[PDB]
């Protein structure tokens, strides 16, 4: 009964918890995991070199998911294994599912040389199976552009697993690829996904060689402050450098802008 | 030292700082009465009548004061009361002085007759101030007295012409501070915080006074500030004994005795105490107490009693009420006039149509300030800091003017301008204080400021001041006011504060400098007087008469918690002190201990922007702050908002400093009225503690937090978030059109790409185009070139070209823009090298060249990143990508040769005697390195290069290739190369005992004089010579004989070959290569270098066999080198000094107890001062003259033969030290002693370690750089000139081993070990030096065309690097035509300089050709930069005025340092030289030449090394008159090229054309030849011809004087001379003509040419001049050396017919009086 009385109202955004928690994702950097279990393997060896593997947790976050594209080269003669050699981070926004990439692959000289190997995406969540909208995204890259080839690309998994980081790689089969494409379904269980659709690859992190990062020119990869200014056939180049982090000032200017005025 | 004890400091501090009342009872004057009243309490204080005037006290008038002080003066007629009585101590006296006055007696002017004494000491002739050699410091209480007492003493004393300024305040860099200013007014933490800072580089060292004004701050809570300053300055005396007077202004206070002993006051001379008698307007005080204690009930009381307090006043006089706050200023002042309309009391304010009341409403429109445009008509006014000045100036003129009756303002008034009232009323004495989170009583400075307002000097004949109080505070006001609150000591709650001040800044290093530091501080006496009162009983006073066991208690209480914060290194036994970065960084930036601490333990490098704030809002600063119930709602709905999310929760205070902070930069007005200060108090202080978080994680290598702090600073500087569009950063711009700029999402780099069309379209406000264009290239820019030049597969060499790419603006960017140097790694998390670059705006448009070296490792990492962030400027950053996907690495070293196990050979080997015998006693047998070579050397004529460490008996191998060249032919010449002069004389003076003393083999060393050089050439068999001084000889090879035909060519150190002057040397060996190549018989070359990493590369290169090429490395030195490398965290460099100077004495102890001691410093003043640390650090220890391995007195026959005051101390104790400004005379001597064993430890300078001969057992080298002052900045040591210094530890036959400490800064510590302890990488640099050596080989026709030059190429040590390390010369391939098009570019650039130049000829582009210019500048080894600008200033009028502002633009010139210690000594010289100058400033080096050079022909004495300075000057001023003689002559100009050979003479004797020719004569006065003209004497000739027999008188000399003055008089050229025209008859007009002159030198003479203040010993040169006198037209000229007999020929061509006489001069280059002159006449047809 109101006949006492009410209080009033306070709010509290969502992602100043998560800015907080997206500050500790360094302590998760020293305990990563591999999955080697029983999975028999497929071929083709994929190494992903700890400083950009560390560098891409600290810059993610704990719910929303991100994405970046993998290119690498192989030893000389010794062509069986694939080295991961530079992550690229393009505009994108996630949700707690799946990630949202331009239809534009990166075009750029220093990647000239090397070819590409897939993408890697964080996952709140460690599932045993690689999730049905992997697919779905995976399949339609392959349908959009020939340069990505069944049994080279890949789709690494950075899933977040209490206090840890714990990494799983797949790879897709002409069945996978067939039914990917087909999907129109958003859903976690749609139809056509089966098991027989994926297959895990080796992955080894290593210290061996030291990998590099390519950003946006004149833009920045994190685009879920500004989810309004993204759009799926957006163009964009590609500068040598370091990203920042998720809740840097230049990815949130309204949470700055709007403040200024009270 | 034993029992001591932990005090609590806290419990004894005052904490009421200056509300403390020390004094229990309070007697008032006479006729004091007291009314109770309306629930509160009046107490009345009688004004005081002057006291009647003392006996033989009359006021002075300003014409009795001496002439020159009455200047600052002009406008007083009489000083007053206490101005008469002190004006013979302030201006005839230098004694400390403490004058005590009540405010507004007059204590300025007595300041300033000590500020006029000061400068009549530095006034000289001219009727200015030599304003380069005094300062002094004038400190003020508050900001705004300072700003005001600027401009009056700018003024007061502008007809002196001195700079009065308040200090810049913002401004590390380009700290112009002061060097302009000579009298800085500033507060007591402004001069603290200068002084604090390390290296005295500052201006400290000429502050001759200081002015401490208001004094009595001591009793504040800022007075721990006056007691460090005063005891730091105090202190510094004894060190200095460089005396400084000191001033105090003192308010009529008890303890002001205590105040004269904490001055150094002699209590009978400088101390002056006159009560408030002397007030020059009577004062009548009412104080009025309170007691009531409601919040408001006393509000509406307080604002009874203002009320009726005005109304006792109003209409008859003004009265100025102060409160403290700019709000209730406009509250109280509508308060008591709402109050009177509610009365009808306004008709008293104004008249009937007053005279006032018109003025007071016509302006009350045209002030356009609401708050004051109410007040205005009615007679009221406010005046506070937040409204326009132009409001305040109004609101002052119109009170002035007696035409505004009520003023309510605040204590900046008080403080900022001269408003005196007759009536001033304190409303309420409390005020919020924000430092302690609650209200508090207002200071006893504010309080005595603006009652001190109280009655006009004129108008009034008495004042009113009153006081409205709560009732509990009477008897502090009281007190205040009426001569009876003591001045206390506020120091203990700030002593561990000041305590690590004097650590960081080296005064203080134990407990006992710590004790003898704090017997200075004002604490201390008031400690000694009145122990009792702080803390002490009677009882322990006089069981510690003078308090030693308490302040050590105080000092070790102090030194704990500074060593629990990590700030000090305490080690208690022996109660020393070690610095710590951490410390210095609290004392520089002006922060606590417990911050730092809190600092150092969250500070970590993945650090986020939410923690970062965090550890802000927890700075101890912020200790008192709280979170008040009434803030909580307003601050709650900000932290639900702010863009950085804070973890804790609103009822924390942390919390809420976050948010203000937050806030602050958002530009948001808050509310709370203590909220408000509270956020104003966290975010003024935000700036400098920001700052010292920056540099904290900047020294540590932290990229991403550096990134964050850096911008956190630039965020709270510019009051704006990174999100924001970086132009609002142009406060010239109106704020909403960014706005529209920012909510349009595009990014602001884009905007440099588009017109300003465009913009205005984009932004949808085409209304401004080119305002927004204008801005955008405004904003600072840059671009980044780069360079990778690889030294090692694990070190590169990185060139950083900056280029600006902006429009300057002074308006905008000032007088220059500071930048970040930022390199970090791959993943941008380390800062693997960072330096700070300054862009000064008079190279605004000039691109920037910056290197540096970063580590590499082989994997080769995919690119490292430059950053190049603004300091200041939000959104300013260029990041340059550096890949190494395309760097070329060179190759690994290959292994060093084997040092084969051989059987150490004896001098048995040698099988001559005469041989044997240099050598036989000094050792018998050599080293293993001497023996392997012996065979080579020796027994073998092949080219030979033996590569060994610093110190492995190489010199020796070069003498067995000498000693081989005498057996084959006794006749034999070779020539020794060493790089250094240094080296050259101390082998001449070896060799010339071995070979000539015993081998009877002439041995010569050669001077740079090419006058001498080709002499010792003929006749030596021995030629020791540096790089330039054959390089001069052997450019003419080819006709030269003597060059071509040594049998013997060593060069020494061939490894300086990547040196600075290295080309030179890559220059000469080249040339010898290439002459045995082009002749029969081929030159030994034999090299001899430290152990090289490409060694065979300069065994190629220097056409050495494999079997022939010895490359040691340093594992193979005959003495074990023990190194050991300490590294060192401190980034500053003087007080990274301090933290070594212990470790010094630690290491002697440590590696060398008893045997020699080596330590090199990077000055000459820190020669002394580590002298004297080592000493008295040896004397802590109780182990004096310890390194005196000597008796006492078997010293004194070699010890007081110097000139040094300390010198002699230090040695007496067995240490001694050496440096370029100590003499010749006194560096042998210590050497001497050092060799001897009577002295274990010597302190040498880095400019030293070349030209030493002593060598020890263990050598420090503190510290690895040093400063230029040229570019001024630091400049690290040369790895060549490392090497040597750790050479100097080695003693072959004394010590089994040899160590070296080398103490450098942490980020050089990897870069000594990968480059000490393997062998170097060389590389060439000839590339960078080509011009001049091109021109030459171009001269003699070597090289012909343009493929002869780069065939030449193919012989130098640079074309064989290019294959071996491509990318160190910016190649990209080591194909056969990559070399050539990378050639033939190098080639084609330089010709076309020289071309350019007019020195060379290029015809089709192919042949080349030298001209007159270029033979001239290849003739005299001058750079052709030099003769370039020769020629175009060089006039037909030029005359011995004009020639010398010729020779001083040389390029040779630019390279000796301006000295601004010294500039008024030159401007004063400028007036000293008979010559004037034209547009004269004096920061360029060309400039200081010319008076240099004119200081020396007048034979001004001056400095020891301006004199030093001038002999380098004249080692190079022959051959630059030489040229300018070979220039006009050349263009057919006689008068300017005799004048020019008689500038020659005229340097060679430093002498003049208008002085006497007698004044060559030694032991001559000065004013000798007044007495010539008494005695018919001009000529030198004349005192030979004047009889033996009677010039023995006279001359007045001392036989030792007139036995010199033959030796002059003989050797003195008078030669007769023959001259004939051939064939006078048979000249027809276009036919040859030749005139004949025979010489007969009439004598026979020994030697060279007689001049002792020249310092290279010159040969006589003679021209032979024929031309016509009134033509102004040379016709032929000749140069000749004269022995006895020579002849000349002069041909020439005739003119038309007719008579045309000609002369024929005949002039001398170091002879003045001999110039001969003969006419004749040439009948031409
Ligand atoms: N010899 C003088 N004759 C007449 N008026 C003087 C004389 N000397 C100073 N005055 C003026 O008396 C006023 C007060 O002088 P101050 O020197 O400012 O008082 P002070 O309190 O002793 O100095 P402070 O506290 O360091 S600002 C000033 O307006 C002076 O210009
Ligand atoms: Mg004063
Ligand atoms: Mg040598």
């Amino acid at each position: 009964p109101l006949g006492s009385m009410t209080q009033t109202f306070s709010s509290k955004t969502e992602w100043r918890v998560r800015a907080i928690s997206a500050a500790n994702l360094h302590l998760r950097t020293n305990h990563i995991y591999v999955s080697s279990d029983d999975i028999k393997e497929t071929g083709y060896t994929y190494i992903l070199p700890k400083n950009v593997l560390k560098k891409f947790i600290c810059i993610s976050d704990l719910r929303a998911q991100i994405a970046g594209y993998l290119y690498g080269v192989s030893p000389p003669d010794n062509p069986q294994v694939k080295e991961i050699r530079c992550i690229v981070m393009v505009p994108q926004w996630g949700t707690h599912q799946t990630v949202h990439l331009p239809g534009q692959l990166p075009q750029h000289e220093y990647l000239k040389e090397m070819e590409p190997l897939g993408w890697i995406h964080t996952q709140p969540n460690e599932s045993p199976q690689l999730s049905p909208q992997d697919v779905t995204t995976h399949a339609k890259i392959m349908a959009d552009n020939p340069s990505w080839d069944g049994e080279k690309t890949i789709i690494i998994t950075c899933s977040f697993t209490p206090g840890s980081c714990t990494l799983t790689a797949y790879k897709l089969t002409p069945s996978g690829y067939e039914w990917g494409r087909q999907n129109t379904d958003k859903g976690n269980n749609p139809k056509g996904y089966l098991p027989s659709h994926y297959e895990r690859v080796q992955m080894l992190l290593s210290d061996r060689f030291l990998g590099f990062f390519m950003v946006p020119a004149q833009s920045s990869w994190n685009y879920n402050f500004m989810g309004v200014r993204h759009d799926p056939n957006m163009k964009y180049e590609l500068q040598l450098a370091n990203p920042k982090e998720f809740y840097h000032e230049v990815h949130r200017p309204s949470h700055f802008l709007n403040f200024a005025l009270l | 030292l034993a029992p001591r004890q932990v005090l609590d400091l806290e419990d004894l501090v005052f904490t009421q700082g200056s509300h403390f009342m020390a004094n229990k009872r309070c007697q008032l004057p006479d006729g004091s009465f007291r009314r109770q009243r309306k629930g509160y309490e009046e107490v009345h204080v009688p004004a005081l009548k002057p006291k009647p005037f003392g006996s033989e006290e009359q006021l002075l008038p300003v014409e009795k004061l001496p002439k020159y002080a009455q200047a600052g003066f002009e406008g007083f007629k009489t000083l007053n009361r206490i101005q008469s009585k002190l004006y013979r101590a302030a201006l005839e006296t230098d004694e400390n002085l403490l004058l005590c006055a009540p405010t507004g007696a007059g204590k300025t002017n007595v300041a300033l007759m000590c500020m006029l004494r000061e400068i009549g000491k530095h006034i000289n002739m001219d009727g200015t101030i030599n304003v380069d050699d005094f300062k002094i410091i004038y400190i003020a209480p508050m900001r705004s007295l300072v700003q005001e007492m600027v401009g009056s003493f700018g003024k007061r004393l502008a007809t002196y012409g001195i700079t009065v300024a308040e200090l810049t305040g913002d401004h590390q860099l380009c700290k112009e501070e002061i060097s302009a200013t000579q009298i800085i007014v500033c507060t007591p933490e402004k001069w603290d915080i200068i002084t604090r800072k390390g290296g005295e580089r500052t201006y400290t060292q000429l502050v001759r006074l200081i002015i401490l004004d208001e004094i009595h701050l001591l009793h504040d809570d800022r007075g721990p500030v006056l007691e460090a300053l005063v005891a730091r300055a105090i202190r510094n005396i004894e060190m200095t004994q460089e005396d400084v007077r000191l001033i105090g202004l003192s308010a009529t206070l008890p303890n002001y005795e205590d105040v004269a002993t904490f001055l150094r006051v002699d209590p009978a001379k400088g101390l002056f105490y006159f009560d408030n008698s002397f007030r020059p307007v009577p004062l009548e005080q009412t104080y009025v107490g309170i007691t009531e204690k409601k919040a408001i009930k006393r509000f509406q009381i307080m604002n009874e009693i203002v009320y009726e307090k005005i109304m006792e006043h109003a209409g008859k006089n003004q009265v100025l009420v102060f409160v403290h706050s700019r709000k209730e200023t406009g509250k109280t002042a509508r308060a008591i006039r709402d109050m009177c309309l509610e009365k009808d009391t306004l008709g008293l304010f104004l008249r009937e149509g007053s005279a006032s009341t018109e003025v007071l409403r016509t302006e009350a429109e045209q002030c356009k300030n609401l708050e004051l445009k109410d007040l205005l008509p009615y007679g009221f006014a406010i005046h506070h800091a937040g409204m326009t000045r132009v409001d305040r100036t109004l609101v002052e003129d119109l009170f002035a003017d007696k035409h505004i009756q009520v003023l309510v303002s605040t204590a900046t008034l008080a403080w900022g301008v001269n408003l005196p009232a007759h009536t001033v009323i304190i409303k309420g004495t409390q005020v919020y204080s924000p430092e302690k989170g609650r209200w508090t009583e207002l200071g006893a400075l504010d309080i005595l400021q603006m009652l001190g307002r109280a009655g006009r000097p004129q108008y009034d004949t008495k004042g009113e001041g009153i006081l409205i109080t709560s009732h509990g505070e009477l008897q502090y006001y009281l007190s205040l006011l009426n001569q009876q609150l003591p001045i206390e000591s506020q120091m203990v709650s700030k002593l561990p504060d000041m305590l690590n001040a004097e650590i960081v800044l080296g005064n203080v290093q134990n407990a006992k400098d710590a004790v003898n530091w704090l017997g200075y501080a004002y604490l201390y006496i008031r400690m000694l007087r009145s122990p009792t009162l702080y803390g002490i009983s009677h009882d322990d006073l006089k069981g510690d008469p003078l308090l030693d066991q308490r302040r050590l208690d105080l000092v070790h209480t102090a030194a704990l918690m500074l060593d629990k914060n990590n700030l000090v290194k305490y080690d208690k036994k022996t109660g020393n002190f070690q610095v710590t970065e951490l410390g210095r960084i609290a004392s520089h930036y002006y922060i606590t201990n417990d911050t730092v601490q809190t600092y150092n333990q969250l500070l970590k490098p993945t650090l986020s922007e939410i923690e970062l704030f965090r550890v802000f809002s927890l700075s101890s600063e912020f200790k008192n702050i709280t979170v008040r119930e009434e803030e909580k709602l307003e601050l709650q709905k900000l932290l639900e908002r702010v863009p950085i999310p804070v973890k804790e929760s609103i009822e924390e205070p942390s919390a809420k400093i976050n948010v203000l902070l937050q806030a602050f930069i958002s530009q948001l007005k808050l509310e709370g009225f203590a909220l408000m200060a509270d956020m104003v108090y966290v975010t003024q202080s935000a700036g400098r503690l920001m700052r010292a978080i920056f540099e904290i994680v900047l020294n540590r290598g932290w990229a991403q937090l550096t990134d964050k702090t850096l911008n956190l600073c630039k965020m709270i500087d510019k009051r704006m978030w990174q999100s924001m569009c970086p132009l609002r950063q142009f406060r010239k711009l109106p704020e909403e059109v960014v706005k529209k700029i920012e909510k349009k999402n595009f990014p602001f780099e884009r905007l440099y790409d588009l017109n300003h069309n465009e913009i205005g379209e984009l932004i949808r406000m085409p209304k401004m185009g080119k305002t927004i264009h204008k801005y955008v290239h405004l904003f600072p820019k840059l671009e980044l070139s780069v360079h990778l030049q690889p030294i090692t597969r694990s070190t590169l060499k990185v060139e950083l070209t900056i280029t600006p790419d902006f429009q300057w603006d002074e308006k905008v960017h000032g007088s220059s823009e500071a930048f970040w140097i930022l390199v970090e790694d791959v993943d941008s998390e380390v800062i693997l090298h960072h330096e700070y670059f300054l862009l000064k705006a008079k190279y605004a448009q000039d691109e920037h060249l910056i290197t540096f070296f970063v580590p590499v490792f082989e994997p080769l990492p995919p690119q490292y990143f430059i950053r190049v962030v603004s300091d200041r400027w939000l959104s300013c950053e260029t990041q340059l990508p550096v890949s190494f996907r395309h760097l070329i690495l060179p190759e690994k070293y290959p292994p060093p040769t084997e040092l084969l196990d051989l059987q150490p050979l004896p001098v048995s080997a040698l099988r001559n005697s005469a041989f044997e015998s240099l050598y036989q006693d000094k050792f018998p047998f050599f080293n293993p390195i001497q023996t392997q070579v012996f065979n080579t050397v020796y027994n073998s004529d092949d080219n030979v290069f033996v590569g060994a460490p610093t110190g492995s008996g190489k010199t020796i191998c070069a003498e067995f290739a000498i000693l081989r060249m005498l057996l084959q032919s006794s006749e034999g010449r070779c020539v020794y190369i060493t790089p250094m002069e240094a080296l050259a004389e101390q082998v001449y003076m070896d060799w010339y005992e071995k070979f000539q003393d015993r081998l009877n083999k002439k041995v010569v060393l050669l001077t740079g004089e090419t006058s001498t050089d080709l002499k010792l050439l003929g006749k030596g068999n021995i030629i020791i010579s540096t790089p330039e001084k054959w390089d001069i000889l052997s450019r003419r090879w080819k006709q030269r004989k003597n060059v071509q035909n040594i049998n013997l060519f060593v060069v020494d150190e061939v490894h300086l070959i990547g040196g600075e002057n290295g080309p030179v040397l890559e220059v000469i060996c080249s040339r010898m290569r290439y002459i045995s190549s082009q002749i029969e018989r081929p030159i030994r070359i034999v090299a001899l270098s430290s152990s090289l990493s490409n060694a065979k590369d300069v065994a190629h290169w220097l056409g050495c066999s494999a079997t022939s090429t010895f490359n040691f490395h340093p594992n193979v030195r005959p003495v074990p080198l023990e190194l050991h490398i300490q590294g060192f965290n401190i980034s500053h460099t003087q007080t990274r000094l301090l933290s070594m100077a212990k470790p010094v004495y630690h290491a002697i102890t440590k590696h060398s107890p008893k045997k020699p001691v080596i330590v090199f410093v990077p000055s000459r003043k820190q020669t002394r001062l580590t002298a004297i640390d080592i000493l008295t650090t040896c004397a802590a220890d109780i182990q004096r003259q310890r390194f005196l391995h000597c008796t006492e007195k078997d010293l004194i026959p070699y010890l007081e033969k110097l000139s040094d005051s300390t010198l002699k101390e230090t040695l007496l104790n067995g240490v001694g030290y050496l440096h370029e400004g100590l003499s010749p005379m006194e560096r042998r001597l210590v050497e001497q002693l050092f060799s001897s064993g009577a002295i274990q430890v010597v302190v040498a300078s880095r400019s030293l370690c070349w030209g030493m001969n002593v060598a020890a057992h263990l050598v420090i080298i503190m510290d690895t750089q040093y400063y230029n002052g040229k570019i001024h900045a630091y400049v690290d040591y040369p790895i060549y000139d490392v090497l040597q210094m750790v050479g100097h530890a080695n003693r072959p036959l004394q010590d089994d081993e040899g160590r070296c400490v080398i103490m450098c800064q942490g980020s050089k510590k990897d870069f000594f070990k990968k480059f000490l302890y393997e062998p170097l990488p060389v590389e060439s640099h000839l590339d960078h030096c080509m011009h001049d050596h091109f021109n030459a080989e171009i001269v003699t026709k070597t090289i012909e065309n343009k493929q002869d030059a780069v065939d030449y190429l193919t012989w130098t040590f640079l074309y064989r690097r290019m294959t071996q390390n491509p990318n160190y010369y910016n190649l990209q391939g080591i194909s056969h035509r990559h070399l050539s098009d990378h050639l033939s570019e190098l080639v084609e650039q330089t010709l076309s300089d020289l071309e350019q130049s007019k020195c060379i000829s290029i015809e089709d582009e192919m042949d080349v050709a030298p001209l007159n210019l270029g033979m001239i500048a290849a003739y005299y080894y001058i750079n052709y930069t030099t003769i370039e600008l020769f020629s175009m200033s060089l006039n037909a009028k030029t005359k011995v005025r004009g020639l010398i502002e010729i020779i001083s633009n040389a390029a040779e010139y630019e390279n000796i340092p301006i000295r601004h210690h010294e500039d008024n000594l030159l401007r004063q010289l400028a007036q000293k030289v008979p010559h004037k100058l034209n547009n004269p400033k004096f920061n360029d080096p060309h400039v200081k030449t010319n008076l240099l050079l004119q200081a020396h022909l007048s034979r001004m004495q001056l400095s020891a090394e301006l004199q030093s300075d001038t002999e380098e000057i004249l080692s190079k001023a022959i051959r630059l008159i030489q040229a300018c003689v070979d220039v006009l002559s050349s263009n057919g100009w006689l008068s300017p090229a005799l004048a020019a050979m008689e500038l020659a003479q005229m340097v060679t004797q430093a002498m003049w054309s208008k002085d006497s020719y007698l004044k060559q004569l030694p032991h001559f006065t000065s004013e000798h030849i007044k007495r010539c003209t008494d005695k018919g004497v001009e000529s030198v000739f004349d005192i030979m011809e004047m009889e033996d027999e009677e010039r023995n008188a006279l001359l007045q000399l001392t036989d030792s004087q007139i036995a010199d003055v033959a030796r002059f008089c003989n050797r003195y050229p008078n030669i007769e001379l023959s001259y004939e025209v051939v064939d006078k008859d048979s000249i027809r007009s276009g036919g040859p003509v030749v005139v004949l002159v025979q010489l007969e030198r009439e004598e026979e003479v020994t030697g060279p040419v007689i001049a002792p203040l020249f310092p290279q010993k010159r040969e006589e040169g003679w021209w032979v001049v024929i031309g016509d006198a009134k033509s102004n037209s040379l016709i032929s000229i000749k140069r000749l050396t004269l022995q006895q007999k020579a002849k000349v020929k002069l041909d020439f061509v005739a003119p038309a017919t007719g008579a045309h006489n000609y002369t024929l001069y005949f002039m001398s280059d170091a002879y003045m009086g001999c110039d001969q002159e003969y006419k004749f006449s040439v009948d031409v047809k």
